[PDB]
RNA sequence: AGCCAGGAUGUUGGCUUAGAAGCAGCCAUCAUUUAAAGAAAGCGUAAUAGCUCACUGGUCGAGUCGGCCUGCGCGGAAGAU
């Protein structure tokens, strides 16, 4: 990674056997091969874990076929699985739903730590308050 | 150009300087701002 | 353009006058006049009108005759004693208000 | 822009680093963008990031007023961008060698290599 | 901790107050105690800064005339209607 | 709109505006709008001024309405002639002197309040002025 | 006030939506990294992207910014021999 010119990103599932429902054709104008995706993508997908929402980084100008780097897990993620209610709510923030314990979003924040700027560990439990009071979820310390 | 009466400053690309004996609305970002006669 | 002459479209039905009616007069034509005071515009012969009283439409038509004293004009502007009478229109009470408005075509084009 | 009590929060913070501190080390921030700064964050992750430094006190008129107590290299310092650092802990060992082997990518401007104690 | 230099008036009555009005100044009077009332004048440049703040209103004010101090409240400000100006400030002893 | 529901008698010959207002200060709300010139103002304008005032910060904050008209003010005919009687009630009328507090605004911050009276002062046929809380 | 840089990570904040990622609305408007950065003042996109402001650094350098009460003016101000 060196300048901006050419990139493109969406997460897709890995609960399949090489699938393409959000991209196929529509992956990128630039002329992505689409046989390098069982070849190269796939083998590091399974390896991990399969499920969740998985983002992409494609960089090719003249090279056809490609390599990939690391990602990070999003947040808003980690307030489905390892939180209360999946579907969600419809009501504003004035009403409260659901709950947050200290247990949660400590450990599993952890997870995180592959890209980010905070230094500190126990700095990382308090910029996930932040997120969490967004849609209002009390949390007793 | 409009004429109006008010200027009115609408973008932080508005002018407002006098022109004669008449001022004038200057926006260079935003023609539609021109105005005269206030 | 055979297709966008074809369209027939009137997109506008502003007020030409509002007019309040006070102290009604019987008619044997008619059935009623009801004495006006024009408050706003002026007030045609042949445009439509609508009779509301308390925000609501009692009843709706189009004037008949418009007759100030015995003169019958046409016309009648406002701020000028006027006078009101149409067919089909029972009761005549007072503190209502009678809007009338003109009737225009904007016209169509094809696109 | 903070008044006269809270500047001496920047002030005192360097005034007693001076006889206590170890070693200090520049470089030209100027025309640098936030992923330049960015490099000396994450070598600050092994080190937590509180021991290391780059906290701007290079206003003429704040760290170079704390600096005629003792140790005085700041005499031909004070023209251009400075980034003052001050350690309790601290060597003379590797840690210059990663502002110089960074030179391969130019490292946008390095001030000349001016030089601290 | 209030200072208000002001003077004796020399004149009164309405003729006498719109004259003031004119040179910036504005009647008032000084009342309370076994004490007789006195009318003083005050300068307006320097007095409608001060009554903004909501100290003016609770704490104790030292009008200073001739070497006097007598050392007094504020109980009643009349004000000009349409305008942000003072017409007459009432003055308790304490 | 905002008419007198019963009227002890229905028609007021004329009348005079002169003297000063009564309300100096604003005794219910926070802040609110005081009007400095002096002239006749008709019920249809206080009625467009309060409906700008209406819609303005949505439901935060709450406004006050320290005057009423409570003058017929009679208007005759075009083409009618000079006499026979005095003519009928059309639209109300409040005459108001300088110094007098026409509207308040409690629950509105300062410089947000500044916004809803200076769309109000326009709606107004003379000019008007901001107030503070004004205690004593 | 110019000139010379940054102007962010978590995070597409939650929610409403075909899609609104700071910028059509609603409520909450904090916490890390921080020299400094508002979960966002404006332009822009179908929506991202892009480019600025606030804030702050370098340079230069001593008066600068926004209101209140008034003296006297400017526009608003077009008619027929
Ligand atoms: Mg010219
Ligand atoms: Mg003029
Ligand atoms: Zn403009």
């Amino acid at each position: 990674a060196k300048k901006v010119q050419a990139y493109v990103k969406l997460q897709v599932a890995a609960g399949m056997a090489n699938p393409s429902p959000p991209v196929g054709p529509a992956l990128g104008q630039q002329g992505v091969n689409i046989m390098e995706f069982c070849k190269a993508f796939n083998a590091k997908t399974d390896s991990i874990e399969k499920g969740l929402p998985i983002p992409v980084v494609i960089t090719v100008y003249a090279d056809r076929s490609f390599t990939f780097v690391t990602k990070t897990p999003p947040a808003a993620v980690l307030l489905k699985k390892a939180a209360g209610i999946k579907s969600g709510s419809g009501k504003p923030n004035k009403d409260k739903v659901g709950k947050i314990s200290r247990a949660q979003l400590q450990e599993i924040a952890q997870t995180k730590a592959a890209d980010m700027t905070g230094a500190d560990i126990e700095a990382m439990t308090r910029s996930i308050e932040g997120t969490a009071r967004s849609m209002g979820l009390v949390v007793e310390d | 150009m409009k004429v109006r009466a008010s200027v009115k400053k609408l973008c932080r690309n508005c002018k407002i300087v006098k022109r004669d004996g008449v001022i004038r609305v200057i926006c260079s970002a935003e023609p539609k701002h021109k105005q005269r006669q206030g | 353009a055979a297709m966008s002459g074809m369209l027939s479209p009137e997109l506008k039905q502003q007020i030409i006058g509002l007019a309040e009616v006070r102290d009604v007069f019987k008619s044997p034509k008619f059935g009623a006049i009801a004495g006006c005071m024009v408050t706003e515009g002026v007030v045609k012969r042949h445009n439509p009108i609508r009779v509301l009283r308390d925000n609501v439409v009692i009843y709706e038509g189009e004037l008949e005759s418009l007759r100030r004293f015995k003169d019958d004009v046409n016309e009648v502007r406002n701020g000028m004693e006027c006078g009101i009478g149409v067919k089909n229109y029972n009761d005549v009470r007072t503190g209502d208000v009678i809007e009338v408005f003109e009737i225009i075509e904007i016209q169509r084009t094809i696109a | 822009m903070a008044l006269n009590l809270q500047d001496k929060q920047a002030i005192v913070a360097e005034v007693s680093e001076v006889a206590k501190g170890a070693l200090s080390a520049v470089v030209a921030d100027s025309r640098g963008v936030t992923v330049d700064k960015m490099t000396e964050l994450r070598k600050a992750g092994r080190e937590a990031g509180v021991y290391m430094r780059v906290v701007r006190n290079t206003l003429l008129r704040r760290a170079v007023e704390g600096t005629p107590f003792e140790c005085l290299k700041d005499a031909f310092v004070g023209p251009t961008l400075i980034a003052y650092s001050m350690e309790h802990p601290g060597a003379a060992a590797r840690l210059f060698k990663e502002f110089a082997k960074a030179n391969a990518k130019f490292e946008v401007k390095a001030a000349a290599f001016e030089g601290e104690l | 901790m209030f200072t208000i230099n002001a003077e004796v008036r020399k004149e009164q009555g309405k003729g006498a107050s719109r004259r003031l009005r004119a040179a910036n100044k504005f009647p008032a009077i000084i009342y309370g105690g076994k004490e007789a009332p006195l009318a003083i004048e005050l300068d307006h440049d320097k007095v409608m800064n001060m009554q903004a703040k909501a100290e003016f209103y609770s704490e104790v004010l030292t009008i200073v005339v001739d070497g006097k101090e007598i050392k007094v409240k504020a109980q009643d400000v009349q004000r000009h209607p349409y305008k942000p100006k003072l017409q007459h400030i009432d003055f308790v002893r304490a | 709109m905002l008419q007198p529901k019963r009227t002890k008698f229905r028609k007021m010959h004329k009348g005079r505006n002169r003297g000063l207002a009564q309300g100096t200060d604003v005794s219910f709300g926070s802040f609110g709008l005081k009007a400095v010139g002096r002239g006749r103002l008709t019920a249809r304008q206080i009625e467009a001024a309060r409906r700008a005032m209406t819609r303005a910060v949505k439901r935060q904050g709450k406004i006050w309405i320290r005057v009423f008209p409570d003058k017929p003010i009679t208007e005759k005919p075009l083409a009618v002639r000079m006499g026979k009687g005095k003519g009928n009630v059309e639209y109300w009328v409040a005459l108001i002197q300088p110094g007098k507090v026409l509207y308040e605004m409690d629950g509105v911050p300062e410089e947000l309040a500044r916004e809803a009276f200076k769309l109000a002062a326009a709606k107004l046929p003379i000019k008007t002025t901001f107030v503070t809380k004004t205690v004593m």
